[PDB]
């Protein structure tokens, strides 16, 4: 029978470790070898999170080191912790594998989005059809506000583009933006190539850049602390992990250079819109231009449906007149 | 003592011993009664056929499903399923082996009462346990936290379980699954002229849905391509020898999973059900559930479902957190596999609901013991 | 000009003008070819007789039905039906008249496609429309909501329409109607010795079924009375002068409509089909569906079917609901009557299918225009 | 000139003329779109339905609330609500009557911006004012000091006012009211087997909540009484004639108001919110707030809520203070009554916002003028 498993743990933690161990579909010696070799193929964020959440405790390590009987009498959990205690700097190796996989995940997460945000700022500073379209909106608004204090102006802010769909006609179906695009479909079609410049401003950030920047800075700080602990550790851990740490710190330093470039382009976009930089001129401008591009394409689609319905109504009227 | 793991599924019953990788007996939950006249004398003409015996002789049998939408409707038919899978399939006495059973979330309590009463009184056991199918699917994945989209034959539910704790309020349940897809496929197969009215024809169209149907990545582009060219048209050979051909209906049938208004079931899509179940949880645990989307059940065995599901969740969720769909190839038996994972463990011996606890507390200690 | 309403039903074709009350040409849809050898020279010996002329000379003609269970089988035969009702019966030019046509629900699409192709290419029209028969039966009823049990010669379908809106998920089609009742009557008259094998004998048995058969309110007490006494027995004179005498088969033959297991069909009765169509709808609208049962079609022309239908639905429904079966005397021609109602509206004139739409979209406008 | 009072709450709209007691037009704030596609004719069917007409045809209509938790989501649906309550219910022009409007405290200001823009551009008025519902509830109370718990359909807010001076830092808003109680009741009726998944069924469960539910004086004693005996069970007839019977769910539904951990909300009960809003004030004025606890809104119309509120406050407060709950029977209509009281004031006639003020200051004077 042998029920005396001499397990120093309780039931729940040994239960969760027996849940955790059985998904590897192999012996715990292979698990201890993969910890010692630093192999990150089978070790994603969640597995190493569960492994750090099922760490051995101080009295558990003391009872394992005071165990003087036969090691086959132990359970698989206590034998796995003895294999884990056999690895020198095992928690350091687990933290290196977790931080390397998490650093690769956060870098592949943030860096194309940060390149999208930088390309969005570069296309918002330099846009081709945007001054001609803003001059047309300015001339139409100066005709519309003739005789009021808002009229006879030489410009407007970027929040006016959100307010274009607020003004509607007598029918309350064709807006100001819909009428301007119905006129621009006939006269100046190059303004319909406005989203091709705004396609890198399309989809915005969609995120808070301070959240990913604080996560990137905290990950870089954790990588620096980890590289300092590996530099205090043995040379096997150094030859295992120092090149990966150096590549991760170098890529996050390139990410911080990219974030400083986004700050410089944010100040340039604040000076572009003639607004102070103390207000949010970064995420509000991305959300404003994303909503402007979505309303622009929706005005194109609704004017297309309006012209198709008018042509189908003309065809139905001609077919009723012929019959 | 080897325990018995038995998922009494809505569609397919999967049974076998403790600790095995594969379930021993996998058979559909049907009861076949004869509807024509038996004229031959002797030779063992049964008044009811159970399981694969009903499946083989399905041309002359009215087929009855005892479970509808995860709820055991016909109790005597379910007793015939239980007695067949104990005595004919596994050939084991119930009185010498403990038994693990599965239950859908948001089940009626009297269903659990009658299940405990039948599994302690009709077939006497030393012990039994009832477990949630999503918990066994997450244990089959091997992770303690994560959200399981469990899709059987009658019910489809999104259950997020954080660190072994199943959140009760965040469980979302929609009764739209593969039998409804089979009936919708039987409806839309009359567009080309293939009429199917019988219960055996439901099994034939179910085999067609298992073999030929697949999830489209974009429904409008696939519909435009199937309207344009006949590349997606596939021929199936029926058991009588006739050959049918279907086109766009290979992807129009699982599109009811994403667009439930096809059958008039006015509700959100299963990706939208998953996103609303995620948004029912705390914001602290949402990042864990975004990267741990486990899909279980044979209904999720279409070979297009993971990329479309990741695309729909990535459209629904913001671009902050990592979206990762967990799709094991062994997902169809995974609940049974998770039950086998829960079978051989050392700390499960205190968690067994004994005969003495059943006599002490009725069939009602399963409510206070199991979640 | 004047629109034309032509119900191309499964057994009988009813043609006439829009805005008229009674249909102008009611004639059965059969094609009569000569099966014996002709020996007299000349005298206008046609190779195909259509309709009433085929009905007259039916002793020397093999008779073919072009429509089988709402599906046009032989398109050349249906071309001859349409040419006969356009040029011989109604005697109109099809190029100066809009045309309404009727169709069963859940019908294969290519039948509607070839109907559009023949009615735009062979008999070219200024305009045409294809309408669902239950919608026309509810328009002949005049009420905005209700449920129509329309049972013709090939298709019995249950369609509920609430506030003018069709609910397609609850549309229930079963191909069991009066031709199959005629074939079952031809099976059961061989018990008394009266053999009937030919198509002319099929029309004789159809005439017997129309003249003598009736729906029993209770099947068991009527069967016990017919087995007890010969009071329900009635005699019929055949066209050679032979007189047959029948008993219980006057009500055993329509009891296949309430029990499809007599001909071996696995599906339940039309009252159970109606109850499943009601229970497939939403819980709000069922009270209006219980009191607005609109029975149309010639198969509902038995003089016991409304009381039996009310009794079976009142047994099926919860008892606190008002069950009302609307059985007008003109329910045989109600499809044509509702077609003449719908065709005579100025609002319907924008809803036509024109030649320009056909040349633009192929014969694919009829799927997107018509429901 | 007769002023208008239009209380546009989240679930219902109570509109009418000022200087009146009973609200003239009380109707739910729902917008019904046709759920299923169907054109037909229908003698000019409406493309959307407002309130009682949407309630009448609710089985086939998708119902949309334009206001969620006091915040207008769909502004065009709110414009249709405004057009129906101006032109159809009251049948008055907006440009010949001043119109007082209500608002929950701690509203985001863009709702007030678009409300001012719609009320001056497309539904143009001579004058309008945007007010606080708790101030009008204290006006219907008749006193000047006191704290008001106003609980509508989405917002339950506690506002203390001493001598006409509302303290803005002590205003406490919790988004938990009768719609969330209806959603929790729809969640908990599935324990007894009754399923309600559609928005039309939300009206049935809301009627169950309005008729049958009540506040328990003690939750645990009532739970033990319902577990022991079925004397607290009450029956309810469904519109399809079915009868349901419910026990503890009569008082489990309002206990979300005192314990938001049932639905997983981490905030405390409204008694603790009331005690924290009183203790956020100055210590000298708290005795008047304990003696003038005013309850308004239709969510506080359960017949046990004043006794339970007095019990919980007297448990929370020091015992020397006199605890008094002001619970009028007209607390449902009290916001409209106080709106008529405020619009009838001659001193309030200098406080209106003119059309010339809207033209001069843009849509920005309503932040400076209104609180
Ligand atoms: N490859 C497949 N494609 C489509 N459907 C499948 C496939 N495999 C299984 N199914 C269906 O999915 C359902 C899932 O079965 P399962 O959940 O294991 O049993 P149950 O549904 O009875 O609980 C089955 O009823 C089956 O009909
Ligand atoms: N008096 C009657 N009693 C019972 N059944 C009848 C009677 N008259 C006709 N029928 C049945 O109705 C059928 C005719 O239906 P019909 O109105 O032509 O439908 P459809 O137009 O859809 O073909 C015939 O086949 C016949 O069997
Ligand atoms: N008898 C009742 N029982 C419970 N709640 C009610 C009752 N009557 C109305 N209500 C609730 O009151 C709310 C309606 O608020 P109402 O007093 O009409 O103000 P408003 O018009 O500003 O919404 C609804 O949410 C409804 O749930
Ligand atoms: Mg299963
Ligand atoms: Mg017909
Ligand atoms: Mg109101």
């Amino acid at each position: 029978k042998e029920p005396k498993e001499i397990t120093f743990l309780d039931a729940k933690k040994s239960l969760n470790l027996n849940i955790f161990l059985k998904q590897f579909k192999c012996s715990n010696e292979e698990v201890a070898a993969m910890i010692r070799a630093g192999d990150t193929t089978k070790f994603d964020v969640e597995v190493l999170k569960q492994l750090l959440k099922l760490l051995p405790e101080k009295h558990e390590i003391e009872n394992l080191r005071a165990f003087t009987e036969e090691r086959a009498k132990l359970a698989s959990a206590d034998h796995f912790y003895l294999l884990l205690l056999a690895i020198p700097c095992y928690q350091l190796r687990i933290e290196c594998m977790l931080l390397c996989e998490g650093a690769a995940a956060v870098l592949d997460m943030v860096r194309p989005k940060a390149q999208l945000v930088l390309a969005a700022c570069e296309s918002l500073l330099t846009s081709r059809q945007l001054p001609i379209f803003c001059q047309l909106i300015l001339r139409i608004g100066n005709f519309l506000n003739y005789g009021s204090h808002t009229g006879d102006a030489d410009g407007f802010k970027i929040s006016t583009l959100l307010k274009l769909t607020e003004t509607k006609s007598q029918q309350n179906r064709v807006t100001l933006l819909h009428h301007v695009l119905e006129e621009a479909e006939k006269s100046h079609p190059d303004l319909l190539q406005l989203p091709r410049d705004l396609e890198q401003p399309s989809q915005a950030a969609g995120i808070n850049l301070e959240i990913i920047r604080s996560e990137a800075s905290s990950n870089l700080k954790k990588l620096l602390e980890t590289e300092r602990k590996v530099s205090a550790s043995v040379a096997e851990v150094q030859e295992q992990y120092t090149e990966r740490l150096q590549a991760s710190i170098s890529a996050f330093r390139a990410l911080d250079e990219l974030f400083e470039a986004i700050e410089q382009k944010q100040r340039e976009l604040a000076d572009y819109l003639c607004e102070d930089a103390q207000q949010l001129s970064l995420e509000d401008t991305f959300s404003t231009m994303k909503a402007f591009r979505d309303l622009f394409l929706r005005a194109l689609k609704e004017n297309k449906d309006r012209k198709e319905q008018a042509a189908k109504a003309e065809r139905r009227k001609q077919q009723l007149a012929e019959e | 003592t080897t325990a018995l793991v038995c998922d009494n599924g809505s569609g397919l019953v999967k049974a076998g011993f403790a600790g095995d990788d594969a379930p021993r007996a996998v058979f559909p939950s049907i009861v076949g009664r004869p509807r024509h006249q038996g004229v031959m004398v002797g030779m063992g003409q049964k008044d009811s056929y159970v399981g694969d015996e009903a499946q083989s002789k399905r041309g002359i049998l009215t087929l009855k499903y005892p479970i509808e939408h995860g709820i055991i409707t016909n109790w005597d038919d379910m007793e015939k399923i239980w007695h067949h899978t104990f005595y004919n399939e596994l050939r084991v006495a119930p009185e010498e082996h403990p038994t693990l059973l599965t239950e859908a979330p948001l089940n009626p309590k009297a269903n659990r009462e009658k299940m405990t009463q039948i599994m302690f009184e009709t077939f006497n056991v030393p012990a039994m346990y009832v477990a949630i199918q999503a918990v066994l699917s997450l244990y089959a994945s091997g992770r303690t936290t994560g959200i399981v989209l469990d899709s059987g034959d009658g019910v489809t539910h999104n259950v997020p379980i954080y660190e072994g704790y199943a959140l009760p309020h965040a469980i979302m349940r929609l009764d739209l699954a593969g039998r409804d897809l089979t009936d919708y496929l039987m409806k839309i197969l009359t567009e080309r002229g293939y009429s199917f009215v019988t219960t055996a024809e439901r099994e034939i169209v179910r085999d067609i849905k298992e073999k030929l149907c697949y999830v489209a990545l974009d429904f409008e582009n696939e519909m435009a391509t199937a309207a344009s060219s006949s590349s997606l048209e596939k021929s199936y050979e029926l058991p009588d020898g006739q050959v049918i051909t279907i086109g766009n209906e290979r992807f129009r049938c699982p599109e009811t999973l994403f667009q439930p208004s096809f059958i008039g079931m006015e509700s959100a899509g299963i990706h939208e059900t998953t996103y609303n179940s995620i948004m029912k949880c705390d914001i602290d645990i949402r990042k864990d559930l975004y990267a741990n989307n486990v899909m279980s059940g044979g209904t999720t065995m279409y070979p297009g479902i993971a990329d479309r599901m990741q695309k729909e969740i990535t459209a629904l969720a913001p671009s902050t957190m990592k979206i990762k769909i967990i799709a094991p190839p062994e997902r169809k038996y995974s609940v049974w596999i998770g039950g086998s994972i829960l079978a051989s463990l050392s700390t499960f011996q205190q968690m067994w609901i004994t005969k003495q606890e059943y006599d002490e507390a009725g069939p009602s200690i399963v409510h206070r013991k199991c979640f």
